[PDB]
């Protein structure tokens, strides 16, 4: 029999782990550069809030927009952020990627009976027809 | 449509690589084409049943083409009564032919319009306001099939759940199935994607219908192509042989043309001059594993002095990478899309119905306004 | 099912998760309308979140709330991407292969019960008619009743449905997979014929050049051309990998079971109606 | 996505605003006596990428119920979306990076930072021809130059060394006959300094024309195909490799991150713009 | 069938049958055979391989979802109630300042 397979947090290190660490950070700057027209001309918490509603999916909806640039900006970042979240469906995907392709041999096109492997031992029964 | 000598302009990789000898070489070079249509192939003369090879290279023993610049597959049978020099290309045969493949552009929803029930369910989900009217009992309708119409379309319109909680229950199960259903649907929308409808008959070798030839293996080569000795001499394909004779043609325009305009299923030829017409319109496509391997050489009356310096010339130009250079040169320009899977804009138009389905909705509209009007 | 054995407890686990969080809840909102309501919203309103949103609900405003329901959400979502993986998986399963039972079933045995007209049969002067005859022989003279002759005659039928389903040597009819056009014919499950038997060649009961003949015969056996006469002309294509398959018309009778269950929780809520309709003084 | 993003999809979701947009004022005007905004932007894309929108919903009946209809095949649409990228992680090229000496990658290791690292055997033709041709790359590979092709095989193998460089006809032994099929010959493996074994005479004196016939006789007989089968033919038969579950790589939607950068400070300068028209 | 942890390679080559033996000048011979193929026929045979062989069988049994992958998700599970008690009492030093 083959080995087995590693467990779903396991699995996420490999693509989840290092995207939400460097865009839940991105999120902020994208949240701070809206305010910033708007500091112009928990106010961050509401932007980072509005900013999470897409990733958890929870669309809190504790905040909303305070200029039409911002909705030009949340024009511009909402539909980033759906892009984002969409691509987390496309990680999503691919957690079902996870089918092993695994190995067979053939009786006389595989390497192995090409070459009785040092390191791989096969055998049959002593006097019998297969011996023959 | 009367085929007499004709004066013509000819220019080509052997033609760069005969002028790139004429440099190197001393010999100065006078190039007419053979007027037969095949190189030719030693055969039987009629009633004296017994000749040269005639076409290209029986010009050669005769002498009126002293050498012979083609992309001419290099054999034994041949060779006995000619020098070669070292062959520049390793080309295999292969067969030239392919059907479009069948993709479908109603086939998705279609999981659901087939199933019929995915619309009559939608029925029942309005169906369930009746029952939530009962749950009213001993404790709109427009508003009730809209919500319905929400769960299949997460509406989330306003109102919510019947007042009683146990009614709202169902709210939950619709809207599960419903959810589960879109799922569902979804998945086998990727059961769509999984396709492998096609099957592959490419491999020639070890293929059973390409063997056991019939009506619906129409095949053929070029008349008097290298290939048919092998089927001469494999007793073995005798019946190949024939099988192939009563179908063949005298060039491969004509050749490629009939799996092209579907008079032939296949084509049989060498992978040089079929791979690069691959390239020009791969509709057709190429099947299985190159067989009876051979590489291109000049072909020559015996004693020529210069076919070893040619081999060595032509060895130099591998060496330098000329010939290599030569060949990605044009065969390059040419390419095949590699096999992956796009949308391609085709079930799209379900929403063009749909849009068109607005239109009618809109118009709809004014009567539905004037119901409050006609309520006035 | 398989998220049943751990993951239905633990939805109802999660409920009880949610209890905490509304009590964490309960006192921020209330440091001492009617926004009680809401707990019994986020049972259901908690709910609608887990699976695919689509839920109107009602707005919590406690601030410990938001952030629990994040974590909720967000397993909310994993758990969706893990129902679709699960759901991946089965287009997996989604391979569709031959559901009978061959000889051995009851539309083969019993034919006259069924209210559907369907028809075995096979070729004429076979030495099965006898083993049908000495199996059934109302079975051999049903199919003495729809005979046929040639290969191609029940091929047709069967390409027509003329003729609902055809016995003969499997050998043969494995070979007539071999060379179907368009590959619409199986073997019967995986494809064991039932009735066990090999090719033999006569000769004159006196004569025995077949003893002589059986030694040569036999390292014919051992030898490769035994395999290369089969690969000459055994050969067959659309070799039976695990078949798999997709449908245009989705399930309907799965779809019925999934109702079922829908109808089920239809009679629940009848049965809470009953319990408001005869609610205790 | 792209086809679709590229075409009709954006208009029509216009069209279907605009259409409720002059409805819904005329129809809310006629429903209200006492209108769209950028909230009917909004609206196009709440309704036509998985929800996730909070700012509004439409006042009146025709129009709303209309979009939602829109919105389920727009969902479709979404799941379609999912499938098209799905499509894309059924299967992928796992061959982007590769050299084939004519590039100059090879030709210089130190144009590229991190040293870069390929040898060969030495007093090889391989190695007499490259001396010939191209000085600079026998000069450096001669630190990566390897005792024997098994040990060759050991730096490639256990690491310490990328990339290998050999006879091709011995590189696709090895490749098909590889302990690990990770091995793989470099494009199709089509070789430059395209050659062939050679059996050696002594001079014009000889065997000749003779002893070639016998070798062009093994063609037609077929023996070299069995013969290549048993000794020749290679394990993992090289067909498109397939990568499942790879971790996952962002390049283009780095670029559509930087749209967005960029588009937001498109509207900031617009806002100043739009401030200054005062 | 048996055990599961044992599979075979998917190839069968050397095609062979097994048969009952005796000498040349057996008596028993003519007999032997005919009794082989009445079983055959008759179904005896289908009742002896059926009812030993048909004992064990393997399956792929399953599936992929929770189980050991879900292990794991224990942990995330541990992760989401570590969390709250830390913000109990800075909130409220929070609240204080503000
Ligand atoms: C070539 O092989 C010879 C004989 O083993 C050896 O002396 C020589 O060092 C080799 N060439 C170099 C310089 O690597």
């Amino acid at each position: 029999k083959e080995i087995p397979r590693s467990t779903l947090d396991s699995f996420m290190q490999p693509f989840q782990s290092t995207l939400w660490l460097l865009v839940g950070l991105s999120v902020h700057v994208v949240a701070v550069m809206l305010y910033l027209l708007d500091r112009f001309s928990l106010t961050l918490s509401s932007a980072m809030w509005f900013s999470w509603r897409v990733l958890l999916n929870s669309g809190l909806g504790e905040g909303a927009p305070r200029s039409f640039s911002a909705r030009i900006l949340g024009m511009v970042w909402a539909l980033f952020a759906m892009i984002i979240v969409a691509s987390y469906t496309a990680n999503l995907a691919a957690f079902l990627v996870l089918r092993r392709p695994e190995e067979r041999i053939t009786g006389i096109n595989d390497p192995r009976l090409r070459n009785p492997s040092d390191k791989f031992i096969y055998a049959t029964v002593k006097q019998s027809s297969v011996d023959i | 449509p009367g085929r007499p000598t004709v004066p013509q302009c000819c220019y080509g990789f052997c033609v760069d690589l005969l002028i790139k000898l004429a440099r190197e070489m001393d010999f100065t070079y006078e190039v007419h084409l053979v007027a037969d249509g095949k190189f030719g192939t030693q055969e039987r003369v009629n009633n004296s049943n017994a000749a040269a090879w005639n076409g290209m290279m029986g010009e050669l023993l005769s002498g009126q083409a002293d050498m012979i610049v083609a992309p001419l597959t290099i054999n034994n049978e041949r060779a006995q009564y000619i020098e070669f020099s070292k062959p520049f290309k390793y080309q295999g045969l292969t067969i030239l032919v392919k059907k479009e493949i069948p993709r479908s552009t109603l086939d998705s929803f279609m999981q659901p319009f087939q199933s019929t029930l995915w619309l009559l369910v939608g029925l029942s989900v309005h169906v369930v306001a009746v029952m939530l009217y009962l749950l009213d009992r001993f404790s709109t309708l427009s508003s009730a099939m809209w919500f319905s119409w929400r769960v299949l379309l997460n509406s989330g319109l306003g109102e919510g759940a019947p007042r009683s909680f146990s009614a709202r229950i169902l709210g939950m199960v619709w809207a599960l199935f419903a959810m589960i259903i879109v799922a569902s649907y979804t998945a086998n929308l990727a059961a769509f994607l999984v396709l492998r409808r096609p099957e592959e008959r490419i491999t020639g070798i070890n293929d059973p219908r390409l063997r056991n030839p019939s009506d619906k293996f129409i095949y053929a080569t070029v008349k008097q192509s290298s290939v048919d000795i092998y089927f001469r001499r494999q007793v073995e394909l005798s019946t190949m042989y024939r099988h192939m004779e009563k179908h063949n043609y005298e060039s491969a325009a004509e050749a490629i043309q009939a799996v092209r305009d579907n008079k032939l299923h296949a084509f049989i030829w060498d992978s040089a001059v079929l791979e690069f017409e691959a390239s020009q319109d791969c509709d057709l496509v190429t099947t299985g594993e190159l067989f009876f391997r051979s590489g291109f050489g000049i072909g020559m009356r015996k004693d020529s002095p210069w076919k070893q310096e040619v081999s060595l010339n032509i060895l130099k130009s591998h060496e330098n990478g000329f010939m290599e250079e030569l060949d990605k040169t044009w065969v390059r320009y040419q390419e095949c899309d590699s096999r992956s899977n796009a949308p391609a804009t085709l079930t799209f138009e379900n929403m063009a119905g749909v849009f068109y389905l607005v239109a009618g909705g809109i118009v709809a509209g004014i009567f539905l306004i004037f119901i409050e009007i006609a309520y006035k | 099912e398989p998220f049943s054995a751990s993951v239905w407890v633990m939805m109802f686990v999660m409920l009880l998760l949610v209890s905490a969080m509304a009590v964490f809840i309960f006192e921020y909102f209330s440091p001492v309308h009617g926004p009680s309501f809401t707990i019994g919203k986020a049972v259901w309103l908690l709910w609608g979140l887990v699976f695919n949103n689509s839920l109107p609900v009602q707005n919590p405003k406690g601030t410990t709330s938001k952030i629990i329901v994040s974590i909720w959400a967000f397993f909310a979502v994993i758990f969706l991407a893990s129902y679709t993986a699960n759901l991946a998986a089965f287009m997996i399963q989604r391979r569709f292969v031959d559901q009978v039972t061959g000889l051995s079933d009851n539309k083969f045995q019993r034919p006259h019960d069924y209210s559907p007209p369907f028809r075995f049969g096979t070729v004429p002067q076979g030495s099965t008619e006898r083993n049908i005859r000495n199996n059934y022989p109302d079975m051999h003279q049903y199919m003495v009743k729809f005979h046929q002759k040639g290969v191609q005659d029940a091929l047709v039928s069967l390409k027509t449905g003329k003729l609902d389903a055809f016995i003969y040597d499997a050998a043969v009819l494995n070979y007539m997979a071999g060379r179907d056009e368009g590959c619409k014919l199986v073997t019967i499950g995986s494809g064991y014929i039932f009735a066990t038997t090999g090719y033999g060649i006569a000769l004159q009961k006196g004569s025995r050049w077949k003893r002589p003949i059986d030694l040569a015969l036999l390292q014919f056996v051992g030898d490769g051309e035994m395999e290369e006469l089969e690969k000459l002309w055994l050969t067959g294509i659309c070799h039976t990998e695990k078949n798999e398959v997709m449908s245009s018309q989705l399930d309907i009778d799965n779809m019925a079971g999934v109702f079922y269950m829908l109808a089920a929780a239809m009679a629940l809520s009848l049965i809470t109606f009953v319990w408001e309709h005869l609610f205790y003084k | 996505f792209l086809e679709p993003f590229s075409a009709d999809v954006w208009v029509m979701m216009f069209v279907m605003l605009l259409i409720v947009s002059a409805v819904a004022v005329f129809v809310f005007e006629y429903f209200s006596p006492v209108f769209t905004i950028g909230k009917a932007i909004w609206l196009l894309w709440g309704l036509v990428f998985n929800n996730s929108l909070p700012v509004q919903n439409p006042k009146g009946t025709t129009s709303k119920i209309m979009v939602s209809v829109w919105a389920f095949f727009a969902v479709i649409f979404l799941a379609s979306y999912t499938a098209n990228l799905a499509a894309f992680m059924i299967q992928r090229r796992y061959v982007d990076q590769v050299s084939g000496l004519s590039d100059k990658k090879f030709q210089r290791p130190n144009d590229f930072s991190p040293a870069f690292r390929f040898g060969t055997v030495p007093n090889g033709s391989t190695e007499r021809n490259i001396r010939n041709n191209y000085l600079e790359m026998h000069s450096y590979m001669v630190k990566f130059n390897q005792r024997s092709v098994q040990d060759a095989l050991l730096s490639l193998k256990s690491g310490k060394l990328d990339a290998f460089i050999y006879d091709a006809a011995v590189l696709n032994y090895m490749a098909g006959r590889d302990e690990g099929c990770k091995l793989v010959t470099i494009g199709s493996g089509k070789v430059f300094a395209t050659t062939g074994y050679g059996i050696a005479i002594q001079k014009d004196s000889g065997w000749k024309r003779q002893v070639d016939l016998a070798i062009l006789q093994l063609f037609g007989d077929g023996e070299m195909e069995e013969l290549e089968a048993l000794w020749l033919t290679g394990i993992c038969h090289n067909e498109k490799n397939e990568v499942m579950s790879s971790q996952l790589d962002i390049d283009n939607m780095a670029g559509v991150f930087y749209m967005l950068a960029a588009a937001m400070a498109l509207s900031l300068i617009t806002f100043i713009m739009e401030h200054l028209f005062y």
